[PDB]
RNA sequence: GUUUGACCUCAAAUCAGGUAGGAGUACCCGCUGAACUUAAGCAUAUCAAUAAGCGGAGGAAAAGAAACCAACCGGGAUUGCCUUAGUAACGGCGAGUGAAGCGGCAAAAGCUCAAAUUUGAAAUCUGGUACCUUCGGUGCCCGAGUUGUAAUUUGGAGAGGGCA
RNA sequence: CUUUGUAAAGUGCCUUCGAAGAGUCGAGUUGUUUGGGAAUGCAGCUCUAAGUGGGUGGUAAAUUCCAUCUAAAGCUAAAUAU
RNA sequence: UUGACUCUAGUUUGACAUUGUGAAGAGACAUAGAGGGUGUAGAAUAAGUGGGAGCUUCGGCGCCAGUGAAAUACCACUACCUUUAUAGUUUCUUUACUUAUUCAAUGAAGCGGAGCUGGAAUUCAUUUUCCACGUUCUAGCAUUCAAGGUCCCAUUCGGGGCUG
C-alpha cells in the first residue's frame, strides 16, 4: 500500500521535497478563491485515516482562514469596564482556526455535513484546510450502514454546535483529572455544581 | 562495521609482521602497540583519573629484568636471568648521579617482596616520578612462572597536562585474533573511566616497532 | 522517449484486463460449467493481464513479483509517486517513467491509471520483454544513482534569458 | 502544420433530481461577554467563566466504551442522585471561591474505521429505462471508481500457512 | 409456504507474522481560564518529535526503575434536564 | 484637567516567521601533508605517548660506553603555530537574479530578441561592430480588408490561401 509511504513522507515536511511543493501549492491555493472546491484530496491517505471515501456524496473543499489572534471588535479600543478586561490585542479566540475553517464551509455547502477537516498548508497570513464533507440526501451514503448515521438530523451543523474532531479538543471532552473542569460539558458541569438540590424530607 | 574494520586490521597484521623491506625485519618481536582517536580532549583541570586497567593478555614490554625483593627470589629466580641485587645497595646505587639514570633508563621490569616493599619509596622515588618503571606485588614462596605475563601486562595510563596516551597492543609470537580482540577491550577499558567513545571506535594503527605509509583513523 | 515508449505500449496492447463483455462471457461459462462436469477453478485458464491501481502495485513491488513497472509523469497530488522510483529501484524491480495516464488509463481501460505493471507474460512474449526491460534499465534504472544528485529547474523567463545573455556579453564579451 | 480521440482542471444551462435558509427555544451544544454588586474605600479578586449579543440540534441534548482511576488483596464506557465536602486546593492567602478518586444506589450494551495483494478476475455504488409484488425488487444501459468502491481485520485482538 | 447451502459463524494445538491516526504529540512564549498551586484546560505565534514507542502518575530538573493506560479518526438507547 | 496611580487603540524600534536564488572577501568540516617547539647535560636541536638490540643492496645511528625527566637513529599517531588546492553551510557584509510578496495601468495592441531597408560603420561591398525605422504651416477628412499574385465557381456568382 502506497498509503503508509505517503503517511511517512507526509510527516517530514521540511525535507526538500515537501520544502518545494508547500512553497508550489500554498501559490496555487491563494491564487484561487478563498472557499473554493478541491477535485480530489490533496492528501489522499490523510483524508481517507478522517474516514473520506472516494464513494459519490463525499467532497472535499479548500478554506484559508486569516492567521493571527483575534481583535477585540471594540471600537477605538475603548471596551468600558475595568483594567482586567482593556485587552485589545494579545487576546485569543477559544476555537481554532480549523473550527473557523469548518464553520465558513458548512454556512456555504449547508446541504453538507461536516465529517472531518484537517491542516494542508500555510504562510504568514493564512492556514489552509482541506474539510471532508458528506451529501446525507444522496442514496449511495443514505444507503451505506458505515455512514448512514450522519444523515440523522441530530448530526446537523456538527461543526457549529462543536462535535468535530476540532470542537472536542477545544470543549477539551477527553477522559481524566486533567479535563475536570470540560469534561460532560463546561456549562452542564457549572450549573450542576452550582445548583442547590433539595429533598421532600431534608 | 561488526568487529570493526577487521578486513582491514588483518592486512594491518600480515603486511607487517612478514616484511624485510618495509618493516625492516628487524632483530626481535615487531612489538605493535596502539594511540587514541577522540574529541573528549579538554586538558582535564580535574586532574584525569589515569587509572591502571589490567587484561591477562601480554602487550609484552619484555627486555629489560631486575630484581628488588631479596631473601627468598635472589635464590628462587636465579634460575632465570635476573641478577640479584642485596639491600645495602640502593644507598651506593643512588649515591652516585648517573646510576640511577642508567637503571630506570634501561631497566623496565622489576621484583619486589611483600617485606621489601618498605625500604623502596626514600631514595628512588620521585628521582623519575614519570618514567612508569615500579614493581608489583608477588609472594616470597610463589609461583614466579605467572608473573612473566601478570607484571609485563600492567602498563600505564598517566595522562597529566596533555591528552597524549597508547596503550600496546600484544606482540608477534602472541595469539593472531587475541590481539584484535583486546584492542576492543581496550577502547572499552578506555570508557570506562572516559565518558565518549567517538563512537565505539578509536583511532587504528599497529606499528610493529616500524609504522609503515598505512593511511587508519 | 517516443519509440520505447512506443514499444512498451505495443507489449502492454496485450495483458489489456478482461472487458466488461469477455468478464459476463468466461463468467457464463464457467458458472455453467459448475453444472455440466462440476469443474469449477480449472475451467477459464489463467488470466495473464496488466496489474494496476497504486495500492495493488506498490505490494506487487515490496513482494518483487514485477518485471517491469510503469510509473506516470503528471499524477495530480506528485507525492503519491515520488518515492516509486526509489522502491522500485531498491527492491531490483525494472521500472520506466511513461508520459501519459491518460495512455495507462486507456490501456487498463479506466480514465487514468497513475501507474502500470507486467508481473507475468506468456512464454512467446517474454522475449520482447526482456529486450525492453534492458533499454529502459539503460534510460532509468541504472543512471537513478547520478539523477538522485541532480536538481531540476532554476530556469529563467525567454525574456530574462536574452538579458542575461546580454548583460554576460558586456562584461566579457566587449 | 493537420485528422480524430482521450485526459486534467474550470465553466454554462428556466439541464434530470434533490437539498439549505425562517420560526420556536423551557431544557441542550457552542461562541462572545459586561457592569451593578461584594470587598464596609479601590485597581487584582468578586458578581461570573453569569445577563445581554450571535451560531447550531433534538425529544431530549451532550457524553460515552479509556492515551481513565489508582498504588489496592487493585478497580473498569457514559450520565444522574446520596456521599466525599464547604474538604484537598485557590486567593490584595483579605473578601471570597472550591473540585476529584474510592463508597451505596438509578440504568446498563456495546462497537466502527485507517493502516493488508480480490489481484485466478471492482467482487462495489448512484443514475436512466423497462417490467413487477413498489419505504422496494429484477433485467439491460450510461456513469462513479484502481489517485481504491466491496469481502476480511480493530488491539479485548487479529492475519497468513499447517494438522484435528 | 419454504430453504437458505453448498455458505456463513464460534471453538482447540503448532508456525511465521502482528500494519494501529503529524504542523500532530510535546516544548517555549502571549492571552485567557481552572481549586489545579515553576502553570487545569483552551487558543494564537516560533520550534517540532519518536517507535520498546507516546501520555499520565496533582513541586521544577538530572540519573535509575516501576505502575497504568494506547492520543492525535468515528457510531452508540436507559438512568439526567425541561 | 494634568510628570496623580493603573492601563489601552495608535504609532514606532528589534527578533522570529512569510523568505527563495546567485557572485566577491571568510568558518573547514569529512579529505589531505611539508614545515610546526634548544631550562638541563649532551656530538647536537628531545612538544609529546607508547617500541626496542640490530638493521641497511651499499651509506647512517641505536645495541651498548655515554648525558639527562624525556634515546635519539628507524618510524607510527595526538594535538600545539602555518601554507591551500576540496566547493562538503551563512557564520557576517558588499552587490546581483525573478519566481513568492508588493504597487500601479490597459476595454491586457504592438513586449522582448532577431531580421530587414538602413544612409552608413570607412580599414577598407561584413559574417567586425557604433549607427533610425511610414505621419507637422492650416479648427477638413480617415470606419465595411484594394492592388498584385494562386486554387477552386466550368468559369455565372463570387467566396477563399499568403502577402499587403
Amino acid at each position: 500500500g502506497a498509503y503508509k509511504y505517503l503517511e511517512e513522507l507526509q510527516r517530514k515536511k521540511q525535507s526538500d521535497v515537501l520544502r518545494f511543493l508547500q512553497r508550489v501549492r500554498v501559490w496555487e491555493y491563494r491564487q484561487k478563491n478563498v472557499i473554493h472546491r478541491a477535485a480530489r484530496p490533496t492528501r489522499p491517505d490523510k483524508a481517507r485515516r478522517l474516514g473520506y471515501k472516494a464513494k459519490q456524496g463525499f467532497v472535499i473543499y479548500r478554506v484559508r482562514v486569516r492567521r493571527g489572534n483575534r481583535k477585540r471588535p471594540v471600537p477605538k479600543g475603548a471596551t468600558y469596564g475595568k483594567p482586567t478586561n482593556q485587552g485589545v490585542n494579545e487576546l485569543k479566540y477559544q476555537r481554532s482556526l480549523r473550527a473557523t475553517a469548518e464553520e465558513r464551509v458548512g454556512r456555504r455547502a449547508a446541504n453538507l455535513r461536516v465529517l472531518n477537516s484537517y491542516w494542508v498548508n500555510q504562510d504568514s497570513t493564512y492556514k489552509y484546510f482541506e474539510v471532508i464533507l458528506v451529501d446525507p440526501q444522496h442514496k449511495a451514503i443514505r444507503r451505506d450502514a458505515r455512514y448512514n448515521w450522519i444523515c440523522d438530523p441530530v448530526h446537523k451543523h456538527r461543526e457549529a454546535r462543536g462535535l468535530t474532531a476540532t470542537g472536542k479538543k477545544s470543549r477539551g471532552i477527553n477522559k481524566g483529572h486533567k479535563f475536570n473542569n470540560t469534561k460532560a460539558g463546561r456549562r452542564k458541569t457549572w450549573k450542576r455544581q452550582n445548583t442547590l438540590s433539595l429533598w421532600r424530607y431534608r | 562495521m561488526s568487529k570493526i574494520t577487521s578486513s582491514q586490521v588483518r592486512e594491518h597484521v600480515k603486511e607487517l609482521l612478514k616484511y624485510s623491506n618495509e618493516t625492516k625485519k628487524r632483530n626481535f618481536l615487531e612489538t605493535v602497540e596502539l594511540q587514541v582517536g577522540l574529541k573528549n580532549y579538554d586538558p582535564q583541570r580535574d586532574k584525569r583519573f589515569s587509572g591502571s586497567l589490567k587484561l591477562p593478555n601480554c602487550p609484552r614490554p619484555n627486555m629489560s629484568i631486575c630484581i628488588f625483593g631479596d631473601a627468598f627470589d635472589v635464590d628462587r629466580a636465579k634460575s632465570c636471568g635476573v641478577d640479584a641485587m642485596s639491600v645495602d645497595d640502593l644507598k651506593k646505587l643512588n649515591k652516585n648521579k648517573k646510576l640511577i639514570k642508567k637503571l630506570s633508563k634501561k631497566y623496565n621490569a622489576f621484583i619486589a617482596s611483600e617485606v621489601l616493599i618498605k625500604q623502596v619509596p626514600r631514595l628512588l622515588g620521585p628521582q623519575l616520578s614519570k618514567a612508569g618503571k615500579f614493581p608489583t606485588p608477588v609472594s616470597h614462596n610463589d609461583d614466579l612462572y605467572g608473573k612473566v605475563t601478570d607484571v609485563r601486562s600492567t602498563i600505564k595510563f598517566q595522562l597529566k597536562k596533555v591528552l597524549c596516551l597508547a596503550v600496546a597492543v600484544g606482540n608477534v609470537e602472541m595469539e593472531e585474533d587475541v590481539l584484535v580482540n583486546q584492542i576492543l577491550m581496550s577502547v572499552n577499558f578506555f570508557v570506562s573511566l572516559l565518558k565518549k567513545n567517538w563512537q565505539n571506535v578509536g583511532s587504528l594503527v599497529v606499528k610493529s616497532s616500524m609504522g609503515p605509509a598505512f593511511r587508519l583513523y | 522517449d517516443r519509440n520505447t515508449a512506443a514499444e512498451t505500449f505495443k507489449l502492454f496492447n496485450k495483458y489489456r484486463p478482461e472487458t466488461a463483455a469477455e468478464k459476463k462471457e468466461r463468467l457464463t461459462k464457467e458458472a455453467a460449467a459448475v453444472a455440466e462436469g462440476k469443474s469449477k477453478q480449472d475451467a477459464s485458464p489463467k488470466p495473464y493481464a496488466v496489474k494496476y491501481g497504486l495500492n495493488h502495485v506498490v505490494a506487487l513491488i515490496e513482494n518483487k513479483k514485477a518485471k517491469l513497472v510503469l510509473i506516470a509523469n503528471d499524477v495530480d497530488p506528485i507525492e503519491l509517486v515520488v518515492f516509486l522510483p526509489a522502491l522500485c529501484k531498491k527492491m531490483g524491480v525494472p521500472y520506466a517513467i511513461v508520459k501519459g495516464k491518460a495512455r495507462l488509463g486507456t490501456l487498463v481501460n479506466q480514465k487514468t491509471s497513475a501507474v502500470a505493471a507486467l508481473t507475468e507474460v506468456r512464454a512467446e512474449d517474454e522475449a520482447a520483454l526482456a529486450k525492453l526491460v534492458s533499454t529502459i534499465d539503460a534510460n532509468f534504472a541504472d543512471k537513478y544513482d547520478e539523477v538522485k544528485k541532480h536538481w531540476g529547474g532554476g530556469i529563467l523567463g525567454n525574456k530574462a534569458q536574452a538579458k542575461m545573455d546580454k548583460r554576460a556579453k558586456n562584461s566579457d564579451s566587449a
